[PDB]
RNA sequence: UCUCAUGGAGAGUUCGAUCCUGGCUCAGGAUGAACGCUGGCGGCAUGCUUAACACAUGCAAGUCGGACGGGAAGUGGUGUUUCCAGUGGCGGACGGGUGAGUAACGCGUAAGAACCUGCCCUUGGGAGGGGAACAACAGCUGGAAACGGCUGCUAAUACCCCGUAGGCUGAGAAGCAAAAGGAGGAAUCCGCCCGAGGAGGGGCUCGCGUCUGAUUAGCUAGUUGGUGAGGUAAUAGCUUACCAAGGCGAUGAUCAGUAGCUGGUCCGAGAGGAUGAUCAGCCACACUGGGACUGAGACACGGCCCAGACUCCUACGGGAGGCAGCAGUGGGGAAUUUUCCGCAAUGGGCGAAAGCCUGACGGAGCAAUGCCGCGUGGAGGCAGAAGGCCCACGGGUCGUGAACUUCUUUUCCCGGAGAAGAAGCAAUGACGGUAUCCGGGGAAUAAGCAUCGGCUAACUCUGUGCCAGCAGCCGCGGUAAGACAGAGGAUGCAAGCGUUAUCCGGAAUGAUUGGGCGUAAAGCGUCUGUAGGUGGCUUUUUAAGUCCGCCGUCAAAUCCCAGGGCUCAACCCUGG
C-alpha cells in the first residue's frame, strides 16, 4: 500500500512533483529515447495527469476513486472539490507547513505517532483536517526534534494564507477552507474528470 | 400482550439499544409501531418521550426489569397515577 | 464435450481427471472449452517464468 | 368516485343481477388510458332491475360464492332533460 | 451578467478503396462466488446457490412443593429443612431452520362487516351446602426389552349434583346456567366464577397491481342463483334436497410449464432492465401422505393415531426413530466453517419470591470471500567501482537504485499496567489479563500479479522457422517475429493480481422517451365491413380523467441531505 520505489525513474517522464521531494532530475538522458517515445496518445495526456495526484499525495486509486465519489455527489466542480479533499490530508498539512522535508517523510511522522490534533493522537496520515485545527507535537524530545530539525536545518518557503505557525510550540493552525488556485502543484483538474468519465 | 422493552441494534461489543412497544411473541427484531425511548450503557443518555409511553401503560403496557428501571429513574410512575 | 489443451507440453492420458473452464479457441471449430493446468491430474508448463498463473507453476525460489 | 356504476345486463337469475363495470387507467409502460372490462354479482331482493338499466353498486358481507355487493340507484346523473 | 443542470465518450471487423445498412467483439461496474500464482497485520460484515439426499453421537422446552397425596436423604435415624416419579396449572401454536409446494386475496397497497381472543389493563357483581372417582402407593402377575394386566385404598386450584344470577334461548309466557382455594406476625396479597369494555394478536370478504405459451379454444354441473333444512367463532354451496339456467372466456377462460412474495439489491444520463443471499415482514412446509384429539389459540419441526419406504434393537413373539434446530459425519458438487465458551448482557417461558431452563441470542475459533484502513522505512548519498541487458562500440540503461551514513519504531520481540460494557446499596463479566496505556531493544519481521500487435497506458535483443504455440475481436508465426517462448527494461495495479462463469451497461441491436418497411430484412394480391381505436365547429350541464390546496397511509433498516460518535474510513447512531 506504498510506493516503495525510485522517484527519479517518474519524474523524467511524469513531470515536476515538489510534494514528493524538492530534489531535481540531473540528465536529459538521451535523445535517442526522446525520438522513441515522440508524440503521446490524448489517453495517455489524461492518464499522465492523474499520475502526478498518485505521487504528490502518496494515495492509491482505491482511495482516490472514493473521494472522485464523494467530488461528484459534492454540487459544483467537482474537479475543484476533489483537491479541496487532498489538500486538507493531514500528510499534506504537515508538510505545507515546512515540518519535514518530503511527504513521505512527513507520512511517516504521523505513522509513528509523533503528532496530535486538538489534544488528541492521529495515526492516520488521510485523516480530513477540518477549519480551526490545531496541529502540535508531542512532548517526547525526540518528537520535538524531527520537527524542530525540518523548521531549522534549511530554510522555509513561504506559507500560505491558511495556515498559520507560532515557534514557540513550533504549531500551526488552519484557518479557511482553501482556493483551487493555492495547490502546491501545476495542474489540469478537468482531464482527471475526463479520465473518470467512463467509472 | 404489549410490552415495553428494547431491541439491540449496533455494532459487534458497541451496544446501542433503543426502546420499544411491541407484542410479546414477536422476536427481538420485531415489527415497530410506536419508538418511545434510546438508551446506551456507555454513554448514558436517554431522550425518552413521556407522552407516547403514558399512552400504552394506561392501556396495561408492562415494562421489563430494566425498563422498569429506567422509567423509575424518571418521575413518571408519580404522575402516571 | 471436447476441450483444449492450452501450454507446450502436457502428461494427460485416457483415464485421467482434469478440471475444465470456458472459453472458445476460434481456430479450431467446436472447441468451446479450455483445461485448468495445475490440477487434479493436468500439471503445469514445465519451464515457464512469464504468464506463470495461467498455467498453475509454482514460482521458482 | 368512491363506488363503481355499471351496465346491468344478463339479469335473467333469481334475486340476481349480472353486472358489467368499466373503468379506464393509463397504461405503465405507454400512459394511454385504456378502457377495462369487468363483471360482478349483485342482489335487488325487490327485483327492480333489469336488462338496459344502469345500476350502482355497494359493498356489503357476502350472500354467496362470487355475489358480495349490493345494487342501489345511480346518486349523480346527467339527465337534464330539454334544458334551455 | 439570474437560476436550473453534477449526467449520455467510443473502438475493431464485409470492400481494391468510399459512403451506408446490419450482426459479432472489446474498453465499465457488480457478485452468497470458484480456480490459478502470491501472501504482513487490524476493523466491520459474510460463509451448501448442488442431493427438500440419507444421518452416528451430544445438546436445542421446560417450570411451580406458596395447588395435592405420597416417597427419599439428612439430623440428636425426633423439630426446621433439601430433592421428586405421579395428579393438577401455565408454556410446548412463541423462538429456530428451510423455499419443496403455491400464478392466488399467497404477497403488496387501499378499504370493509357477519366473528373469536389465554396472559396484560380498566370496570360492575359473586364464591353457599354435599358427594363420587382415577393416579401414585400396597399385593399379586405377564415380558428379552419397551411397556403392562388384575385386586383394593387415598388428597386436591382434578370430577359430579343441588342452590343463586345484571347472562343465554324465545314474540312472549316461560325454561336453563355458575365458583377454589393457597401463603400469612393475620388486614390481605396470589388466585377462582358470571358479565361489560380497551389494546394487541388472529380469522373472513373486497378494489387495484402481481411470469411464459394460441402448434392449448372451448371450460364448469354443486358448476352460477334462490328457497327450505343444516353447519361454523362468524358471512358464504361451507353441506344437503328441490327448483331455475345460468357462470368464465379471444382484453386470452381452461390446459401446460416456471416461480415463494415484498421492503429492497445491482446496473443505468434518465426512462426503465435484471434480481429476490445475508438483515426485516407475510405466507408455506416439517421422512412421504391422510386424519383428528387437546387448548383462548394447531390440524402442532423436537405431540398422538393409521398406511407406505428406509434405518436400528430383538430372547423372532415384538419394539424404537425422523437434524429443511446448533455443531458434526457420509454422499453429491468447482465450491462454502468448531462435534467450542457462557447465560455476564438482550429477549422469551414458569414461579409470590429466591431461582430454574433458554445451540434464541451474546462471544471465541477457521477462511484474503468481500469492503475499509495501516505497513513492508524517512533523509542524505560527492566522485568512483563490480554486475545484468543493449549499442552506430564512443557509450546508454537498470541506477540515488544499491552499498554506505544518520534518524524513527506503526508493525515485530521482551517486561509491566489495565477497563467500559453492570441495568440493581454492595456483590454480580462468557468475552478477558481482550481492547488500551507506559518502558526497553533494534531497519530490525514483511511484494507480489498481469500486460507491453491495434482497441489499450507500456520495446528492444536472443531462440524458434505456418514448427512449437498465442488469441476477447481483427488475426500473428513459413530465417532478421514490437503479436509465440526466454532475457533485460517499461507500464498499470497492489496484499492482492489475473482467468472463467452470471446480470446490467455500452446496444438507438425491439428505438414510450428513442428505430424502420421504393432498391439494403420489412406494405397482406385487392376491396367491402364486425369488434376495437381515433374523430369537425359553437353555447351550456356534470366534474370521471387532469391541475391546486389540506388530512391519513405506503413499517423499521437501506438510498438522499444535515449533525454526531468510534484515533480516520468502512461502519454505528440521532433528526428530517
Ligand atoms: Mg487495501
Ligand atoms: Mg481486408
Ligand atoms: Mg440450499
Ligand atoms: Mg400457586
Ligand atoms: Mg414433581
Ligand atoms: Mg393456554
Ligand atoms: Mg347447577
Ligand atoms: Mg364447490
Ligand atoms: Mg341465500
Ligand atoms: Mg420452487
Ligand atoms: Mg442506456
Ligand atoms: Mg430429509
Ligand atoms: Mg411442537
Ligand atoms: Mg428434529
Ligand atoms: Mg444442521
Ligand atoms: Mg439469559
Ligand atoms: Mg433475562
Ligand atoms: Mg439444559
Ligand atoms: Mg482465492
Ligand atoms: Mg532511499
Ligand atoms: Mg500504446
Ligand atoms: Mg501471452
Ligand atoms: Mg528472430
Ligand atoms: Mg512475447
Ligand atoms: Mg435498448
Ligand atoms: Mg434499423
Ligand atoms: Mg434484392
Ligand atoms: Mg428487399
Ligand atoms: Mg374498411
Ligand atoms: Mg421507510
Amino acid at each position: 500500500s506504498r510506493y516503495r520505489g525510485p522517484r527519479f525513474k517518474k519524474i523524467r517522464r511524469l513531470g515536476a512533483l515538489p510534494g514528493l521531494t524538492n530534489k531535481r532530475p540531473r540528465a536529459g538522458s538521451d535523445l535517442r529515447n526522446q525520438s522513441r517515445s515522440g508524440k503521446r496518445s490524448q489517453y495517455r495526456i489524461r492518464l499522465e495527469e492523474k499520475q502526478k495526484l498518485r505521487f504528490h499525495y502518496g494515495i492509491t486509486e482505491r482511495q482516490l476513486l472514493k473521494y472522485v465519489r464523494i467530488a461528484r455527489k459534492a454540487k459544483g466542480s467537482t474537479g475543484q472539490v476533489l483537491l479541496q479533499l487532498l489538500e486538507m490530508r493531514l500528510d499534506n498539512i504537515l508538510f505545507r507547513l515546512g515540518m519535514a522535508p518530503t511527504i513521505p517523510g512527513a507520512r511517516q511522522l504521523v505513522n509513528h505517532r509523533h503528532i496530535l490534533v486538538n489534544g488528541r493522537i492521529v495515526d492516520i496520515p488521510s485523516y480530513r483536517c477540518k477549519p480551526q485545527d490545531t496541529i502540535m507535537a508531542r512532548d517526547e524530545q525526540k518528537s520535538i526534534a524531527l520537527i524542530q530539525n525540518s523548521l531549522d536545518l534549511s530554510p522555509r518557503e513561504e506559507l500560505p494564507k491558511h495556515l498559520t505557525l507560532n515557534p514557540f510550540p513550533y504549531k500551526g493552525l488552519v484557518n479557511q477552507i482553501i482556493d483551487s488556485k493555492w495547490v502546491g502543484l501545476k495542474i489540469n483538474e478537468l482531464l482527471v474528470v475526463e479520465y473518470y468519465s467512463r467509472q | 400482550m404489549v410490552k415495553l422493552r428494547l431491541k439491540r441494534c449496533g455494532r459487534k461489543q458497541r451496544a446501542v439499544y433503543r426502546i420499544v412497544a411491541i407484542d410479546v411473541r414477536s422476536r427481538r427484531e420485531g415489527r415497530d409501531l410506536q419508538k418511545v425511548g434510546f438508551y446506551d450503557p456507555i454513554k448514558s443518555q436517554t431522550y425518552l418521550n413521556v407522552p407516547a409511553i403514558l399512552d400504552f401503560l394506561e392501556k396495561g403496557a408492562q415494562p421489563t426489569e430494566t425498563v422498569y428501571d429506567i422509567l423509575k429513574r424518571a418521575e413518571v410512575f408519580k404522575e402516571f397515577r | 464435450i471436447t476441450a483444449y489443451i492450452p501450454g507446450i507440453g502436457h502428461n494427460l492420458q485416457e483415464h485421467s481427471v482434469v478440471l475444465v473452464r470456458g472459453g472458445r479457441v476460434k481456430d479450431l471449430p467446436g472447441v468451446r472449452y479450455h483445461i485448468v493446468r495445475g490440477t487434479l491430474d493436468a500439471v503445469g508448463v514445465k519451464d515457464r517464468q512469464q504468464g506463470r498463473s495461467k498455467y498453475g507453476v509454482k514460482k521458482p525460489k | 368516485m368512491r363506488s363503481m356504476q355499471g351496465k346491468v345486463i344478463c339479469a335473467t337469475n333469481d334475486k340476481t343481477v349480472n353486472v358489467e363495470v368499466v373503468r379506464l387507467a393509463p397504461h405503465p409502460k405507454y400512459k394511454r388510458r385504456v378502457r377495462k372490462k369487468k363483471k360482478y354479482q349483485a342482489h335487488d331482493p325487490d327485483n327492480q332491475f333489469k336488462v338496459g338499466d344502469w345500476v350502482q353498486l355497494d359493498k356489503c358481507r357476502p350472500i354467496s360464492k362470487t355475489k358480495t355487493f349490493l345494487a342501489v340507484a345511480p346518486e349523480g346523473r346527467q339527465s337534464s332533460a330539454t334544458r334551455p
